[PDB]
RNA sequence: UAAUCUUAU
RNA sequence: AAGUAAUUAAUAUUAGUAAAACAAUAAGUUAUAAAUAAAUAGAAUAUAUAUAAAAAAAUAUAUUAAAUAUUU
RNA sequence: AAAUUUAAUAUAACUAUUAAUAGAAGGUUACUAAUAAAUUAAUAAUUAAUUUUAAAACCUAAAGGUAAACCUUUAUAUUAAUAAUGUUAUGAAUAAUUAUUAAUAAUAAUAAACUAAGUGAACUGAAACAUCUAAGUAACUUAAGGAUAAGAAAUCAACAGAGAUAUUAUGAGUAUUGGUGAGAGAAAAUAAUAAAGGUCUAAUAAGUAUUAUGUGAAAAAAAUGUAAGAAAAUAGGAUAACAAAUUCUAAGACUAAAUACUAUUAAUAAGUAUAGUAAGUACCGUAAGGGAA
């Protein structure tokens, strides 16, 4: 199981490494003070409300989701719906198509 | 916008010292400015210019006839105050830095900005502006006895 | 002499010294098992794919 | 006229 | 002491392979279908058919394909 | 059993490629400008490696000068403290010289190519020429480094997706564009080359984005002078324009490797003996400069 861990690609290690699973992160954006931070989502500073650019990068993140996918590791992330990307299957189904294409 | 004849700027690294064959006689009063003095339009290095240098660009006729011209920009020659300082400071000053010092509110506040811009739009003069204001103001808070 | 530090500077500094302060979420030995075991669930199920 | 600018000490 | 080299293109000759060729990591290049500006159109002796202008569909003009068998 | 030949090698050639490694004194004339060890390994002398150590005149923009190799300062310096010494005026005081100790400054000879930035021709081509071209090339100027630049998407794409830069194959001489002339000419995508390639150092960014206007890599913007001038992720940027939808988060940052140029070593030469070491000498010119045998 360790072994298997270690297998895994190195940037979704590394990303585990700061961010484990063993801490919730909120789903909404919070305070960037906080220990429940997402990295996906754009933080507020207390001090100052100035939101602040997320901890990863949009594209990063991306990798990093689909990373994960290719691995089954989705759920050990945090959470990325308020980001409003998404991703493969999901994402297919679940796209209003276009007024374009509809009328 | 982009800060790029300054930012480009690069000067000797200093070697740290834990003797040189040739040492200066008088002692560094200021910090080293980062970018250093602009070897480009060296007007600007005696005022407050916003990181703006002269443009050269194509005067251009009815027949698309092109021909070399310069562009400068709108320095004036102004003395504002300088709370800290406590004193009114005399320097070349385009007019949109100008603008700028108004919508700050003093000299002093323009300088002392922290942002990397604001550093980096500074001159060498700005910039020793900078250390005069920002050491007395350490002055004012703190005596050498608390 | 280095140029002093301006008020915005020394507040994120203590900001900074702060943040430092507080326990650094680690990983987890176990977490990483659960994971690994995860992954070995999601091979499985590809394999019976 | 404590806009700006010119000269002298 | 003076028709050379590089990167391309077209023709020829000979060789290799050949309805495929080169490269074979994946691409890609040329050939394998003609035509039209372009579009959702496109092949059984020719008098049949394809595309273009035209049109209900033919004709008419141009070019193409198509003849106990073994594809160009 | 010694000689002869053949091929290879030097401190003793340069040139091109490939691979590895690394990023460094000239002159002038003389009171000529030198060395000394130790330790470790190999076998007391030894060679090598690793080291400490003496000397080293004058000149080569900036001790300060000058007509380069000279002159002028005066570290056989000045101040202080003392010690022996001679003189003067009254054991104490003042000046002079020598000798010890302490204090107080000393010397820009430094490459070349490569990189980035500023300015930026013209000949020429168009069979004339002015738009265009040559060309952001030559040249001049400035600044850094062993490399520099770039670099972790306010990027590309197309409703499926990818996932930093760098530059090579293809894409492709295609799209795009041009007094639609001369001509110029991408990107996505797929491959190689490459290195662990991601990672916080910002309390996340206005006179900033944007607009107007003048300029601005022949095709694709990102830049910029002058004035107007926003918004909080419930928000911005990205396409003539709008509506949908996608995607990214500017105004804060660091970054090895592939690459350029030099120098050395090694190898390979259907390379050079007029590209084979002399000499930047003779000589030519006031000079920059040219330049033999
Ligand atoms: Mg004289
Ligand atoms: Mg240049
Ligand atoms: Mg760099
Ligand atoms: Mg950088
Ligand atoms: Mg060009
Ligand atoms: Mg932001
Ligand atoms: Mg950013
Ligand atoms: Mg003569």
């Amino acid at each position: 199981y360790k072994q298997y861990f270690d297998s895994l690609p190195l940037k979704l290690k590394s990303f585990f490494q700061r961010y484990p699973p063993s801490i919730k992160y909120s789903p909404v954006s919070t305070s960037t003070k906080a220990i429940n931070a997402n990295p996906f989502l754009p933080n507020k500073h207390p001090v100052t409300q100035r939101f602040h650019d997320p901890k990863y990068s949009l594209r990063r993140m991306s990798d990093v989701y689909k990373l994960a996918l290719r691995y089954g590791v989705e759920e050990f992330l945090p959470p990325i719906e308020n980001t409003k990307k998404l991703f493969f299957e999901e994402k297919y189904n679940k796209k209003t198509l276009m007024k374009g294409v509809l009328l | 916008r982009q800060w790029r004849l300054i930012e480009t700027r690069k000067i000797a690294k200093q070697p740290n010292y834990q003797k040189p064959l040739h040492m200066p006689k008088e002692r560094k009063k200021f910090p080293d400015y980062k970018y250093g003095e602009s070897n480009i339009f060296k007007q600007s290095n005696k005022g407050l210019y916003g990181g703006s240098f002269v443009q050269f660009g194509n005067n251009i006729s009815e027949s698309k006839a092109k021909t070399r011209k310069k562009w400068l920009p709108n320095v004036v020659k102004k003395g504002l105050w300088s709370e800290t300082l406590n004193r009114k400071i005399s320097i070349k000053m385009t007019a949109k830095v100008l603008k700028t010092i108004s919508k700050e509110g003093g000299i002093d506040n323009y300088l002392t900005k922290e942002k990397s811009a604001r550093i980096k739009e500074l001159g060498p003069t700005g910039w020793k502006l900078r250390y005069r204001v920002l050491k007395r103001k350490d002055e004012i808070e703190n005596p050498p006895h608390k | 002499p280095e140029m002093p530090l301006t008020e915005v500077r020394k507040s994120h500094l203590a900001e900074k010294k702060e943040l430092a302060e507080r326990e650094v979420p680690k990983l987890t030995e176990e977490d990483m098992e659960a994971i690994g075991a995860r992954v070995f669930e999601f091979l499985e199920k590809q394999k019976r794919e």
